[PDB]
């Protein structure tokens, strides 16, 4: 006697103004690698575009050219490790990011939903964004 | 007074949601009457979801079928206790109603033509019983049910029919021999609800849980047949309980008949398949009644399976793996679960289990509950029932594997079809009393605040226990006289009952009080009326009469045989009353009706002798 | 269109498979064509991405519309910055070089 | 010789007025116990605390009654073994991110409503001979289905999928869409495309972003994951 939308909307309207409480979700659900890896993928995105917007944003903003700040870090004499460390810290969310892509273009083609092949495809993702970073970093 | 009590109204309440009850529902919103669904469950987790083996209908998919065979089988299963116009109108209507259910959706498992698949079932034949077995039984693998219910709740969606999901009904509403509907409690507030309706439909399932081990689930527990009872109304062949064959060991869920349809056999602790020695033509796939006594006697004579020599082994891993995981993928699943058995490797351990109720309410083949009054069948004006809470009866001593989803959709049906054609929507609802119903809310708040000796969970267990061992495969009438005292003290021990949960908003406690109060009453009958019976007809075996008492001795020619009276044989069936208060039971008998609905196209079957 | 949201989440896959092959096309093939193709899908798969995240973590007509327009204000700016960078300045590729020549 | 096990529930009564939500420990005797952890909620209701209240009924995982979230995850309460290391107490909440009736008694009504609303039944352009002659349907397209049909609606898939507990007012969740995907490749439906089209706005679809929680939650051994990805490639695909 009730349509689908109509019933809906009296769950709404009856709970937000219940005192029903909500169960708790988050703070008690037991996490796994695919899901970690999913919400990864996400705040990778996201520093990612906010690292473009800043730098766009610098370009139009600061007073000097890319190749003056370049000439001030190298005068800096910063140590190798140093320099490894800030190349390491940034390739690493754009490659995690670039690989855990790729898995997800697969994903939208249909192709390795088997619950294991999730856990191989994460496990492959992690070790290919370590050697990728790591021979990056290293140039 | 002190509970909120609702007002509804509608041209007619169906108290059910399994397949019996949906399929009555919107067949009457079809029929364009304002109806409601009375539900204590949300419709698909009734326990017609957990049926696995199929629904029968002669399609002839597999081979050249006649739905009189069917006919056949069905009064030489029910062993001559069962209403052969209701069997007529069942068998008959078989192949529209499955058609209808495959119209509506439902998944059914294929054959190389694109047709339904039909497996063999137990007890089921050609040719009038001389034909050779039967594949009649149309499944979805062994998910039968589960995908009936889905189907029949996604086709319930597009009419107009006022659910009232989770809402338990307490008590019928009678005056003046008519029911006027249904009281009931809503659950997910604890507000009373009256339901006025000019018919009442009854699909309240079975009452399983009378038993310690029970194939049933946890929700059937008879609520509509004590309605029934409570009304001061007869309850019909309540002591004939089947007892499937293979119930899984421990847990108790079924194990589906389907596994002997498709090749599968029954062991016991030597090897034999033992059935070959009991069924010489019908082997594992005898009736249900004949193999579990089969089983039950191999266990206590010393050949039982297990470290405790208490059940038997189903082997289904001489079928192929591909078959087994088409045909039965299902028990594939549950024997790992709840046994660790690997169907492909080793047997699964089986032993009787009850499984359905071949009692209730008593109705005729139009689905109307009738009362027996001075020889004649009364039908109760604006009470309906079907499903397994009802007594068509269809299935007599003894029902066979796959009629039982049958039944619930014939005579759910049925019931709409007799509404429609007797009642037009619209018409003026029934008036009641102010305080119509308001037994059921004393009796309901006087559970609620309890403060007693005995616990709820307590008492349930002292009468599953008592009917585990005192109305099992085989009883006697020394045995049956003992658990009809402890039954009988039981249900007055009830005064002395111990609850917890003072709330009224999902109060299981209370809920599964008023279950134990409705598992008593159909408890109390079916113990009573199997100690009074003292004959072995289909179920009820009794090894003190192990005879089959017939108004003639049909082993022998009828040539100028003397008569039996009604009252010196057996062939009828037994009406239980119950006065609530003191719990004393009282059996009435009314006669097997024995005339088809067309002699010249189905004739009638005499009774005869039931062999496998 | 009545297809609208099935063709937008067919154009974020295809911005992505885009996005993928200027990686090695930047290290290979240097230079403006790069640059600005860069800059075009840099802006664009952020932009939808961005966009997601509000859909599916901002609530309320008025948030939602306050959050979608201060990310288009966002993205606007960032393509021209990095248009101005790549016209004004050394570009994307050659910008990346000399961050690793440290 | 007895092995006790710890069990620590959610506990809310609506009618204590200012009842606030809590845990309770419970100490179950596994050698007095079945296998399953419904077996322990049976056990506790019916010997230690007959106010906990819970949904149940085949146990047997067909009927879909006892969903909730056991030890982090969501499964049915009737096929999930007791953890028999005694060392850790097993956590038991009612379904994530629902609002509560009682203990681990959650509202479904949403999701019932979300199932209806994508109309899962046989539809037919033609409709006038239903009931008549049954439709043909080959082995290849009847095991299509497999995989699909078998789900219970215990709704466990989503109410662990983290786009259903921000949007689940208008993402409609892998159970309700992988039903829809059921009906979208039963080889008798007519209306493919209208199924489809109920499916373009950013909610209803296209909030699943692959999180795959609801494939790792299935009791049933499902894959609503895998399913939304064929819905997804048939918007991508189908002409009007
Ligand atoms: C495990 C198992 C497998 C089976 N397999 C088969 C098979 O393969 N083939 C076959 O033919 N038969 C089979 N059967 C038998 C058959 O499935 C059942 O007898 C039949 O489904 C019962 O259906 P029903 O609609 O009468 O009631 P059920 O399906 O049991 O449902 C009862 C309904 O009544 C409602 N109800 C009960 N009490 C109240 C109350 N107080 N207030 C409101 N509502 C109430 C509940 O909400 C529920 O929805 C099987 C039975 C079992 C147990
Ligand atoms: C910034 C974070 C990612 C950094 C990736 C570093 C890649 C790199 O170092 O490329 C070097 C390449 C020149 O390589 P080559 O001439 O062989 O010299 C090697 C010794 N420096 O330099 C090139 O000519 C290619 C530059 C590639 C530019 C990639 C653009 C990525 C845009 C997204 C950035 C998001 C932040
Ligand atoms: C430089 C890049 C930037 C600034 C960027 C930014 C983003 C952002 C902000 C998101 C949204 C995250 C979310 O919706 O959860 C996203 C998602 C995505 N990115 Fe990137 N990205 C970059 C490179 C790449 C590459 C090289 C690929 C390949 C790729 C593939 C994807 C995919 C497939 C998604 C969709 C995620 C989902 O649907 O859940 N991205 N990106
Ligand atoms: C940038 C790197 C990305 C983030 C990395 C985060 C690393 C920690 C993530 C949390 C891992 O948490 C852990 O995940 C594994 C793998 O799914 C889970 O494993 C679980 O599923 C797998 C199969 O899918 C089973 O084999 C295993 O028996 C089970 O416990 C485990 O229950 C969980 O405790
Ligand atoms: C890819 O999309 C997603 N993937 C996810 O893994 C995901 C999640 O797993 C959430 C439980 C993450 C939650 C919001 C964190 Cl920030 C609290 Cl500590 C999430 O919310 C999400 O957006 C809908
Ligand atoms: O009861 C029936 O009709 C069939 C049944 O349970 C089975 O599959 O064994
Ligand atoms: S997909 Fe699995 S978890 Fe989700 S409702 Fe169906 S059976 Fe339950
Ligand atoms: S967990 Fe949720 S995001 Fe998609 S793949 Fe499953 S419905
Ligand atoms: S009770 Fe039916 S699923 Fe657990
Ligand atoms: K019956």
């Amino acid at each position: 006697a009730t349509t689908a939308k109509e019933e809906m909307a009296r769950f709404w309207e009856k709970n937000t103004k219940s005192s029903r409480p909500l169960s708790p979700h988050i703070s008690i659900y037991k996490w796994s690698l695919p899901m970690a890896m999913s919400i990864t993928h996400r705040g990778t995105g996201v520093a990612l575009s906010l690292g473009v917007s800043l730098f766009s944003l610098a370009a139009l903003l600061l007073p000097e050219q890319f190749p003056h700040y370049v000439a001030v870090v190298k005068s800096l004499s910063l140590s190798p490790a140093l320099i490894y460390s800030a190349k390491f810290a940034l390739v690493f969310p754009l490659s995690y990011h670039t690989w855990n892509g790729i898995r997800h273009l697969v994903w939208d083609m249909g192709k390795g939903f088997k619950l294991s092949q999730v856990e191989q495809s994460g496990v492959v993702v992690l070790i290919l964004t370590l050697l990728s970073s790591a021979a990056i970093a290293a140039m | 007074t002190q509970y909120p009590v609702v007002d509804h109204e509608f041209d007619a309440v169906v108290v059910g949601a399994g397949g019996a009850g949906l399929r009555a529902a919107f067949g009457l919103s079809e029929a364009g009457f304002n109806t409601a669904c009375v539900t204590k469950l949300f419709p698909t987790r009734s326990h017609t979801v957990a049926a696995q083996g199929g629904i029968n209908a002669a399609l002839g998919n597999m081979e050249d079928d006649n739905w009189r065979w069917h006919f056949y089988d069905t009064v030489k299963g029910s062993d001559w206790l069962g209403d052969q116009d209701a069997i007529h109108y069942m068998t008959e209507q078989a192949p529209a109603a499955v058609i209808e259910l495959e119209n509506y959706g439902m998944p059914f498992s294929r054959t190389e033509e694109g047709k339904i698949y039909q497996r063999a079932f137990g007890g089921q034949s050609l040719q009038f019983g001389k034909g050779g077995q039967a594949h009649r039984c149309c499944c979805v693998a062994d998910r039968t049910g589960h995908s009936l219910l889905h189907t029949l709740y996604g086709r319930s969606l597009r009419y107009d029919t006022s659910y009232f999901v989770e809402y338990f009904a307490l008590d019928l509403l009678m005056e003046n021999g008519e029911c006027r509907g249904v009281i009931a409690l809503c659950i997910e507030d604890g507000t009373i609800h009256r339901f006025r309706a000019k018919n009442t439909v009854i699909a309240t399932g079975g009452y399983g849980r009378t038993y310690f081990s029970c194939t049933s689930a946890h929700t059937s527990t008879g609520d509509g047949t004590a309605m029934v009872t409570r009304a001061g109304l007869p309850c019909q062949d309540l002591e004939f309980v089947q007892f499937h064959p293979t119930g899984i060991y421990g847990a108790g869920c079924l194990i589906t008949e389907g596994c002997r349809g498709e090749g599968g056999i029954l062991i016991n602790s030597q090897g034999e398949r033992f059935m070959e020695r009991y069924a010489p033509v019908a082997k594992d796939l005898a009736s249900r009644d004949v193999v579990s006594r089969s089983m039950t006697i191999e266990i206590r004579e010393g050949r039982g399976c297990g470290p405790e020599k208490d059940h038997v082994y189903l082997q289904l891993h001489h079928l192929p793996p591909q078959q087994l995981a088409t045909r039965l993928p299902g028990i594939s699943e549950t024997a790992m679960i709840f046994a660790g058995v690997d169907v492909t490797k080793e047997p699964i351990p089986v032993l009787p289990t009850v499984h359905y109720n071949m009692g209730g309410i008593p109705t005729n083949y139009k689905g109307q509950v009738i009362t027996h009054v001075n020889g004649e069948d009364k039908v109760v004006p604006g009470l309906y029932a079907c499903g397994e809470a009802a007594s068509a009866s269809v299935h007599g001593a003894n029902r066979l594997g796959a009629n039982s989803l049958l039944d619930l959709v014939v005579f759910g049906r049925a019931c709409a079809l007799t509404i429609a054609e007797t009642c037009k929507p619209g018409e003026p609802v029934p008036s009641i009393k102010p305080n119509a119903g308001e037994e059921s809310v004393a009796n309901l708040d006087k559970l609620r605040f309890a403060d007693g000796t005995i616990r709820t969970s307590e008492a349930r267990l002292n009468m599953q226990k008592t009917m585990q061992s005192h109305a099992a495969v085989f009883r006697t009438g020394s045995i049956l006289q003992e658990g009809c005292e402890k039954l009988s003290q039981i249900y007055r021990d009830l005064a002395h009952l111990k609850t917890f949960d003072r709330g009224i908003v999902w109060n299981t406690d209370l809920v599964e009080t008023l279950e134990l109060q409705n598992l008593m009453l159909c408890a109390l009958q079916t113990i009573y009326g199997a100690e009074a019976r003292k004959e072995s007809r289909g179920a009820h075996a009794r090894e003190d009469y192990k005879l089959r008492i017939d108004e003639f001795d049909y082993s022998k020619p009828l040539q100028g045989q003397q008569k039996r009276p009604f009252e010196e044989h057996w062939r009828k069936h037994t009406l239980s009353y119950v006065d609530v208060k003191s719990g004393k039971v009282t059996l009435k008998y009314r006669p097997v009706i024995d005339r088809t609905l067309n002699e010249e196209d189905c004739s009638s079957v005499p009774p005869a002798i039931r062999s496998y | 269109s009545s297809k609208a949201a099935s063709l937008h989440w067919t154009s974020e896959r295809a911005v992505s498979a885009l996005l993928l092959g200027l990686l090695p096309a930047a290290y290979l093939y240097p230079g403006p064509a790069v640059d600005y193709s860069l800059a075009a899908a840099l802006t664009l798969h952020g932009h939808w991405g961005l966009g997601q995240v509000i859909t599916d973590y901002v609530h309320g007509d008025t948030p939602i519309k306050v959050a979608n327009t201060g990310l288009y204000v966002l993205s606007a700016i960032t393509f021209t910055g990095l248009c101005y960078f790549n016209y004004y300045d050394v570009g994307i590729c050659k910008a990346v070089a000399m961050l690793w020549s440290i | 010789t007895s092995r006790i096990k710890k069990f620590s529930i959610y506990r809310w009564d609506p009618d204590k007025p200012g009842d606030k939500p809590r845990m309770q420990t419970y100490e179950v005797d596994l050698n007095k116990c079945g296998p399953m952890v419904l077996d322990a909620l049976i056990k506790i209701k019916n010997e230690l605390d007959s106010t906990l209240t819970f949904r149940r009924s085949c146990r047997e995982g067909i009927c879909g009654s006892c969903a909730m979230n056991i030890a982090g995850g969501n499964t049915l309460a009737c096929t999930k073994k007791i953890d028999p290391d005694l060392s850790k107490t097993t956590k038991i909440y009612p379904l994530p991110h629902m609002y509560v009736v009682k203990d681990l008694v959650p509202d479904l009504s949403n999701f019932y409503a979300q199932y209806k609303s994508i109309e899962p039944y046989l539809k037919k352009k033609d409709e006038s001979k239903q009931g008549k002659e049954q439709y043909l349907q080959s082995i290849e397209d009847r095991q299509k289905l497999d995989g699909l049909y078998e789900c219970i609606l215990c709704a466990c898939c989503s109410t662990s999928c983290p786009s259903y507990w921000w949007n689940g007012d208008k993402y409609l969740g892998p159970a309700v869409l992988m039903q829809a995907y059921r009906w979208m490749i039963d080889s008798r439906d007519d209306y493919t495309e209208e199924r489809l089209a109920q499916l373009q706005d950013p909610f209803s679809l296209y909030r699943c972003h692959t999180i795959m929680n609801c494939t790792r939650t299935c009791p049933k051994g499902l894959n609503p994951g895998k399913a939304i990805a064929e819905i997804k490639k048939m918007m991508a695909t189908y002409k009007e």
